[PDB]
């Protein structure tokens, strides 16, 4: 989960509209087992 | 970032230690700062009495002895100015407002006014600091200045402070905090409105006795 | 030197004031006085801004009569420890019990002087107790009763002087610019707060 | 005194008042004698 | 900061030597620059002879010998833009502005155009330095850019130049300041409209002789 | 700066060497970025093919193999906001957007949108790369964040990825950049519309073989 803590401040003459890109991966402890043929395609 | 360390003392032990789960940045609720606020306080050891870990050991144990880390960001943009004067104040007692001098008619702060919680509460008269006495020397506390074109940022590591090594933590708020914007907030039309406050506090050093299941 | 906590405090001040009438079917002829050093405005100031303290106390009764000339008479001051019932009436028996203790000086003696230590279950004395049972630190009781056979037929008024020594205190806080309401609260009014400093004409003169 | 030295310049889109806090103390030559009742109280 | 070291030799000595209460920053009042602004000079041994123990040690003596610390600083939004120029001249003397070849009808500025005083003066014809001279190449002299998008203050020492070791410090000015806005200030609406220019001298090594009661 | 290597290999020899004329700044013009926009593409060894001395002996040869040091600059005002994906992709092969699965019915890319020169060309479908792939995994390749809160610069060191050790520098192009405005632009009214993305090349390591007079 992503809360609003506080607020967004934003000064005179700024737009008060942003974004935030996630991004998410794999580590070292990551480990697979047994092999599998898709299904994206048909 | 600069550290004002409270009265010159580190929180230090002296009863079971959590020392894994209480030990994490508890995350309280942002605070919009307006033009027309007034200021917020918090009495601490009743904050997290809700909230998690450190809430379950506090309310199912009697006995209590901890230091607190704190952690006040103030994020705006560099066009906002103002200033905040963030204090903590041992023993932070609210006075009731009134004019009457008999024991049952004078007024006195509700049980919300005074525990305010996980949520804070606000002033009414930031001047007197709501309990007679003027905010012009509350200096003498530990306390910092969040300036808006010098730093966003406040850290005080506040040690254990009461008259008795453990006491409890549900009927005595040891200590309290108190940010006030001592210069309002101002800025030009077209910028953001308001600015969020976000304070994360850490409970160095915990300490819990005598558990009641 | 003058400017220490040791010289700040310690100096004999006028604590209380006690009255006794002695009379005819208002038979009270004890007079108890809870003790407090919160009494007089500035004591409290001055003691209000610290959080915690400790001391000793020295206590000088100075009694004299309704217009002034003091004749023979032996006078019992007897100090109720905190926890010790304190006295009902001028014959009861908490008057001739061995725990309270007691004195007995004459009119035409010098003041009465004693000494009472620290009796506090904590560590320290505190004025600001932020929670919920102001706190349990007391001090004690000093019923005061003219030692007689045949009721004494005059109003005596004795004074308590009190003189603090050995003073330690900790975790000072400003001080309390608005007037007093209460006693044991900190009440100030909402409306009519005085500004801690007189105004002047303008910003731009040395008024 | 506080005089005004050449300006207040202030760029687009930015409030053209701010204030100044004045605080003050004593240093380690400040020494005191006599002492006597205060008369703040009544 | 960069200092500009003028001409690479520093205030040196050779009188009496005040050497306390007129080694001092002495500030001048701030210049309001503008849009159509055209710039500004100042004749300095002649700028502190009405400012307390200096013009007193200068007005009352007949030699004079002495260096100068220059400070000038300007204080600026993030979103105005411009650039200054500050440069000393050596002997910067004021031409008179007009047509004509005979001798006692050809203009000659007045005495309050020569010697400005503690006030300054305003250039009339910027491009050539009120002197007949172009100030495209008034980079010659010791000089630096007041860039406000880089920096916001400037620094010149400059020692003593002149072909007498000693001179009156009233009846003729050693050397000249000018500032001068090469690029123009700008703004959007909203933001002010003036900033503010400031600046502080130190006498470095003063030398005074033949005092007149 | 932070330089990000790519594929950890620095560009090497393995043929004439200019080493003088062509290891030099070529400074393509700057894209006009604004709201509305989608991205930009380049394909590298035919970007060069018309701008002076690379160009001349990258057509009158007939044998080509060198890497390139790309610089990214993006310059906006710090009120301006937004970010940008730099990314070299090896084999860069555009598609054809069409739904025609018969062979010469089917739409194909012309020759001006495969290579579009040193003017580059605009995507049409960013979120496909132009080649049915996605983009949200396009951070395989080597790539950097232009965010323009932090930095405004971007620097990729490529070498050379071939199967074959020499080719054509003018009938396959190697390897292709593409920018992508993931987070667009926003401003508030009265600032620069449109912020300008400046891009200059390096041949590192330049050999060329078999020169046709």
């Amino acid at each position: 989960t992503l809360w609003y803590q506080t607020n967004y401040v934003v000064p005179p003459e700024t737009p008060g509209e942003a974004y935030i890109i996630a991004m998410g991966a794999a580590q070292d402890n990551f480990t697979l087992k047994i092999c599998k043929d898709t299904d994206e395609v048909t | 970032a600069n550290i004002v360390l409270a009265y010159g003392e580190w929180p230090e032990y002296c009863p079971t230690r959590p020392d894994v789960s209480v030990n994490r940045f508890y995350t309280l609720d942002s605070k919009m700062w307006q033009e027309n606020s007034t200021g917020w306080y918090w009495k601490f050891p009743d904050v997290l009495n809700k909230t998690g870990v450190f809430g379950q050991n506090a309310q199912f144990h009697y006995l209590y002895r901890s230091g607190f880390c704190l952690h006040v960001q103030c994020n705006a943009s560099k066009f906002h100015q103002g200033a905040l004067l963030v204090a903590v104040i041992p023993e932070f007692v609210i006075a009731g407002r009134g004019s009457n001098t008999k024991p049952n008619e004078a007024p006195h702060p509700g049980f919300t006014t005074t525990f305010p919680g996980t949520t804070g509460a606000t002033f009414h008269d930031p001047y007197v600091l709501d309990s007679g006495v003027p905010l012009s020397q509350a200096l003498i506390y530990p306390h910092q200045w969040i300036n808006l074109r010098t730093n966003n940022c406040a850290t005080v590591i506040v040690p254990y402070i009461n008259a008795v090594p453990f006491d409890s933590a549900i009927n005595h708020s040891n200590f309290g905090l108190i940010v006030i914007p001592v210069s309002p907030l101002k800025y030009s039309s077209g910028a953001t409105t308001a600015i969020p406050i976000t304070i994360t506090i850490a409970p160095l050093n915990s300490e819990f006795g005598g558990l009641r299941q | 030197l003058e400017t220490t906590i040791n010289h700040f405090f310690s100096r004999s001040g006028l604590v209380g004031v006690v009255n006794l009438t002695d009379g005819g079917t208002d038979t009270t002829g004890y007079a108890t006085w809870d003790i407090d050093i919160m009494g007089f405005v500035q004591l409290r100031r001055k003691c209000e801004m610290f959080t915690y303290m400790r001391f000793n106390a020295e206590f000088t009764f100075v009694t004299t009569t309704k217009n002034g000339e003091a004749r023979p008479y032996m006078l019992q001051y007897m100090y109720v420890p905190p926890g010790a019932p304190k006295p009902t009436g001028r014959d009861a028996f908490q008057w001739q019990t061995a725990t309270n203790p007691s004195v007995f000086v004459k009119l035409t003696d010098p003041p009465a002087q004693v000494s009472v230590p620290f009796m506090s279950p904590a560590s320290a004395y505190q004025w600001f107790y932020d929670g919920y049972p102001c706190p349990n630190n007391m001090m004690g009781t000093f019923a005061v009763r003219v030692v007689s056979r045949e009721a004494s037929q005059l109003k005596l008024q004795t004074r308590v002087y009190m003189k603090l020594k050995h003073v330690r205190a900790w975790v000072p806080r400003p001080i309390r610019s608005q007037p007093y309401l209460l006693k044991n609260f900190p009440n100030y009014d909402s409306s009519k707060i005085t500004n801690s400093a007189r105004d002047r004409s303008s910003i731009k003169q040395a008024n």
